[PDB]
């Protein structure tokens, strides 16, 4: 009961994008999509729907125009298209399944970020935050545009003590970030750290080793 | 178009706490009324459909009510899990239209940092950039002061901070501080230190290393 969304991406002004929505093992049977926006800060706002086998597709008079929304059950995948992208537009695009009796959205996509900019990628560089009864240690992930960036622990493994900071703006016009995590110190001298950073816009994919001072 | 108005639109509460969130259509809805919970930078999950309906999974503290235009979401003990905004949505009729929102966040007791310092990587270096990083670690609130002193020299307009968010096991914040400067900048100073305020503390704690030694 999954649904996977497309890679986030920048677009220039007045160009198109078009974000996917993969139901995961065929189940657009008997299940509407819908496409849900939120501007970042905002709330939800809802965009159109699709009941995917007849085609039929329900857009929000705000959007009349601008977005289509599709639908191909060979691949059982949906599709929103939106033109003419204005700075408005940056937002992260979610796909729902939408259930017909009650009219409930019980399952969402992870999100797509879509970022207006006349600015083109830039992938970060990843460097190590080296540890000095608990010591933590850490990556940071610097210099990079759009957002967003991925990180996890050794492929997943670590999860406890993690705290991944939200990325700041610099002067620079570009964004950082750091995560960074606690262990004893014990473990140290023995247990070997990764971190894995992921920038999905510029298909950048860096695993950093980080190593005592 | 039917409107959605959600009251209030933020609130604080200590864990146990009984919290009710009020949803408001512009016109008859019946028991077309759904409630999401977004934590942040996730997506948002179904917690509750035909205005009263449990979807499977969520835990029975959550609860829904009413029908026609007067709708009420109530958790009846808060827990620090519970940090998110929540949404509600009617589908009674299209365009499916939702409320503005209501962030719901946990009042817990003080607790202090646990102050860590980085100073910059090597490979960083070579790029002709430093990055010192200061961490303030699992503390409540999220007020603190975060003081760089370069050879006892105190800075001004060239680190940035960054908090977490509530953490989902016990309420607290996590804040980097990050000053940046360029190598030639860096070079011309030995103390990098970093003094910390914050009312968890009996006093200010800081954190500091000499450039260059092992």
């Amino acid at each position: 009961v999954q649904l996977v969304q497309s890679g986030a991406e920048v677009k220039k002004p007045g160009s198109s994008v078009k974000v996917s929505c993969k139901a995961s093992g065929g189940t657009f049977s008997s299940y509407a999509i819908s496409w849900v926006r939120q501007a970042p800060g905002q709330g939800l706002e809802w965009m159109g729907g699709i009941i995917p086998i007849f085609g039929t597709a329900n857009y929000a008079q705000k959007f009349q125009g601008r977005v289509t929304i599709t639908a191909d059950e060979s691949t059982s995948t949906a599709y929103m298209e939106l033109s003419s992208l204005r700075s408005e537009d940056t937002a992260v695009y979610y796909c729902a399944r939408y259930d017909g009796i009650y009219g409930e959205l019980d399952f969402w996509g992870q999100g797509t970020l879509v970022t207006v900019s006349s600015a083109s990628t830039k992938g970060p560089s990843v460097f190590p935050l080296a540890p000095s009864g608990t010591a933590a240690l850490g990556c940071l992930v610097k210099d990079y545009f759009p957002e967003p960036v991925t990180v996890s622990w050794n492929s997943g493994a670590l999860t406890s003590g993690v705290h991944t900071f939200p990325a700041v703006l610099q002067s620079s016009g570009l964004y950082s970030l750091s995560s960074v995590v606690t262990v004893p110190s014990s473990s140290l001298g023995t247990q070997t750290y990764i971190c894995n950073v992921n920038h999905k816009p510029s298909n950048t994919k860096v695993d950093k080793k980080v190593e005592p001072k | 178009d039917i409107q959605m108005t959600q009251s209030p639109s933020s609130l604080s509460a200590s864990v146990g706490d009984r919290v009710t969130i009020t949803c408001r259509a512009s016109q008859s809805i019946s028991s077309y009324l759904n409630w999401y919970q977004q934590k942040p930078g996730k997506a948002p999950k179904l917690l509750i459909y035909a205005a009263s309906s449990l979807q499977s999974g969520v835990p029975s503290r959550f609860s829904g009510s009413g029908s026609g235009t007067d709708f009420t979401l109530t958790i009846s003990s808060l827990q620090p899990e519970d940090f998110a905004t929540y949404y509600c949505q009617q589908s009674y009729s299209t365009p499916l239209t939702f409320g503005q929102g209501t962030k719901v966040e946990i009042k817990r007791t003080v607790a202090a940092p646990s102050v860590f310092i980085f100073p910059p990587s090597d490979e960083q270096l070579k790029s002709g950039t430093a990055s010192v990083v200061c961490l303030l670690n699992n503390f409540y609130p999220r007020e603190a002061k975060v003081q760089w002193k370069v050879d006892n020299a105190l800075q001004s307009g060239n680190s940035q901070e960054s908090v977490t968010e509530q953490d989902s096991k016990d309420s607290t914040y996590s804040l980097s501080s990050t000053l940046t400067l360029s190598k030639a900048d860096y070079e011309k100073h030995k103390v990098y230190a970093c003094e910390v305020t914050h009312q968890g503390l009996s006093s200010p704690v800081t954190k500091s290393f000499n450039r260059g030694e092992c």
